[PDB]
């Protein structure tokens, strides 16, 4: 909904004196405010002003104040990105999030989530929250509906085949990890989690380190015996990958760290066998909704106290601002 | 090459030692030097003798 | 007396335009991602260096890769981790952007410095920080590295020296006096050099 | 015009004639000539013995000493001669040498095992 962007203390919409401030700052090498890019972004009301602000934030990203990129401002951007368009800015920041630093450590994440899932979007809201989750997410009230955009996005999506597609599955599918009851879910798990492992040992030299930034030791199918293990205490993508693969100087490596490679045909049949045994013993989005029917609470109360905290702070900057101008 | 750098790295520590060594050997060089009690009674005779 | 005023004056000027011209290390010290080369210096690079600077990034960018600069976030060296097993990574606490060039890379960055599974905060030189050869581990898949859970009287030689001027002197007293290595801690042969004697280039 | 007279860089320089080897330690800092503005000027080492093999070596490290607890670095020529000495104990550089003179002895047995 909109209304919940009502402290907007706007300014002006001119963009004189901040990009002439901006200017001055830049030429004179001296550190920016955040001051300037808050009024920018709370004066957005176009697609101009939006390129502005976004080339404003990118020079800060190089500016002497490299940090001083304060909540409110991402906070007051994602807001009106969300209020006014929200398609190919955002979705350009959310991907890259690093030439411009829009960090959502807030409820920004629910507010996303809700506008992506009342609305029922597709393959953008998809791509934003895979861009999006692929470093941190899951804490404000709303990681039971990720979850559920995930699970059906990944149900609806079986494929692979290209490595770049393997390496988001995988990335994409590491940080979840509390549907204790899902199949393809934990077998597209198992099957990313084997075939990095692979790719980390048991294949060329180069792709050991650079392409997963993952732990350097030789027990990786240890984590895929550890779920198993969790799963069955008390499977089908990953057997039909085994069955397809069936038929086909500078070492950077130590001696004692050997690769088990030499492993293949018994590792298989375990993986078959347990497969057998899973379907013997043991769809998910019912399991999901139902979950979240206890959930889904929107407390918009923590956004308007920062709200009013943050505006509070910027208020007291300008006004030493003001102060060290005047009496200067 | 193992040998040659575990056998540094001891020469390297018992050289630290004795450098700490060297400096405790310096104290007790400029003790023996200025706290000398010779020097201060001779010059407490030479005193006595001048007065 | 009248001092040399020309020689002076030209010296004064020359330290002065190398002083307000330091240029920071994006400018000169532009690592490219194929040659392998530096600019205005022009010289070569190390064999070890015939992959590392093209195969891994830098850490402070590899940081900014991550939220937050990854004030909390864990990060180890690719160079330990080849001769290293024990905690010898960078956990930072405390990071310094670098505001001469995209993406956050090349800067001077500082921190805890843990070594042999000691969280030293503001140790002493940190050499290896500015290379090609570090690992990115964000927060999935935390701690890893750690795995970690001469003090000897004199040789032979100045035994037998101090026992037989003490023969000449009176007695000959056997003992020998024990030393300490708590200064200067034991640092292996792939330990990071120490800065001290090395101002810039 | 300003020394320094801090951190020491023994500095060595061979300088001679032909059929003369004979050592020079120079003793300065590390943005110092050799025959220019020093610290310390010690007197030279004897690298080959005299007659009927007798290595004499005069140790002039009274003052090294203090130098050194004062603050002095030493280079390879210094540490390898403190090491061999009897200061110091036996220099970890020569032991080894005399480890890989042992296994050139080693292939020497062998290489006389196989040719002939
Ligand atoms: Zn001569």
């Amino acid at each position: 909904d909109s209304h919940k962007w009502e402290a907007r203390e706007k300014e002006h919409y001119c963009l004189a004196d901040l990009a002439s401030l901006m200017d001055k700052t830049f030429e004179r090498k001296l550190p920016v405010s955040s001051l300037t890019i808050s009024r920018l972004i709370d004066n957005i009301s176009s697609r101009e002003e939006i390129d502005h602000a976004e080339y404003y934030l990118y020079k800060f990203r190089h500016s002497p104040n490299c940090w001083y990129l304060r909540n409110w401002t991402i906070h007051t951007w994602i807001r009106q990105c969300l209020k006014y368009d929200a398609q190919d800015k955002a979705l350009y920041t959310l991907v890259n999030k690093v030439q411009y630093g829009i960090f959502p450590d807030n409820f920004t994440f629910n507010l996303l989530m809700d506008s992506f899932i009342k609305k029922e979007n597709y393959k953008d809201a998809l791509s934003v929250v895979f861009e999006v989750m692929m470093q941190e997410a899951f804490e404000v009230p709303s990681t039971q509906l990720l979850s559920l955009y995930v699970l059906f996005h990944c149900l609806a999506k079986k494929t692979d085949f290209s490595w770049e597609e393997e390496r988001n599955f995988g990335a994409s599918l590491l940080l979840p990890g509390l549907k204790q009851k899902n199949s393809v879910g934990f077998s597209s798990q198992l099957y990313g989690y084997a075939l990095l492992g692979k790719v980390e040992l048991q294949q060329g030299l180069r792709a050991v380190y650079h392409n997963m930034p993952l732990i350097w030791k030789p027990g990786y199918l240890d984590r895929a015996l550890q779920v198993m293990e969790k799963v069955a205490a008390s499977e089908a993508l990953d057997v039909l990958g085994a069955v397809l693969k069936a038929l086909t100087k500078l070492v950077e490596q130590l001696d004692i760290e050997e690769t088990e490679q030499s492993k293949l045909p018994q590792y298989l049949e375990r993986f078959k066998a347990l497969h057998s045994k899973l379907q013997a013993l043991g769809l998910t989005t019912q399991l999901v909704k139902e979950k979240l029917s206890t959930c889904e609470a929107e407390d918009i109360a923590t956004y308007e106290q920062n709200l009013q905290q943050w505006h509070l702070d910027l208020v007291q900057l300008i006004q030493r601002e003001q102060q060290q101008r005047e009496q200067a | 090459f193992f040998v040659l750098m575990e056998r540094y790295q001891h020469y390297r520590q018992t050289v630290r030692a004795l450098r700490m060594e060297f400096v405790s050997e310096v104290q007790r060089k400029v003790h023996e030097a200025r706290a000398g009690v010779l020097a201060e009674r001779k010059a407490l005779k030479d005193a006595a003798e001048h007065r | 007396v009248r001092p040399r005023l020309i020689a002076e004056l030209a010296r004064r000027v020359r330290a002065l335009r190398e002083q307000l011209n330091r240029p920071r290390d994006s400018q000169l010290y532009a690592v490219d991602y194929e040659t392998l080369t530096r600019p205005f210096s022009g010289r070569r690079l190390p064999v070890r260096a015939w992959a590392d600077v093209r195969r891994e990034s830098r850490l402070l960018q590899l940081l900014g890769r991550l939220p937050l600069f990854g004030l909390g976030r864990l990060v180890t060296r690719k160079s330990w981790l080849w001769q290293h097993d024990e905690p010898c990574y960078w956990r930072l606490t405390r990071v310094r952007p670098d505001y001469t060039a995209q993406n956050l890379d090349h800067g001077k960055a500082w921190g805890i410095l843990t070594f042999k599974g000691k969280t030293e905060s503001e140790a002493r030189e940190i050499e290896h920080v500015m290379y090609h050869d570090w690992r990115l581990v964000p927060k999935h898949e935390e701690e890893a590295f750690t795995a970690f859970t001469a003090s000897v009287p004199y040789p032979p030689l100045l035994r037998a020296m101090i026992i037989a001027e003490r023969q000449k002197n009176g007695d000959t007293s056997t003992e020998e006096p024990m030393l300490n290595v708590q200064r200067i801690r034991m640092e292996p042969w792939d330990y990071p050099a120490k800065q001290e004697d090395k101002g810039r280039a | 015009k300003a020394y320094r007279g801090g951190h020491l860089t023994i500095r060595l320089a061979l300088g001679g004639c032909t059929n003369r080897p004979f050592y020079r330690i120079v003793a300065a800092h590390n943005k110092c000539p050799r025959d220019g503005r020093f610290v310390e000027q010690l007197g030279s080492y004897d690298p080959l013995p005299n007659s009927h093999g007798e290595k004499l070596v005069a140790l002039n490290l009274d003052r090294i000493r203090h130098w050194i607890g004062c603050g002095a670095h030493l280079s390879k020529p210094m540490e390898k001669l403190l090491g061999l000495a009897g200061f110091f104990p036996l220099h970890p550089m020569m032991i080894t040498n005399a480890e890989r003179l042992r296994r050139k002895r080693a292939r020497e047995v062998l290489l006389a095992s196989q040719k002939t």
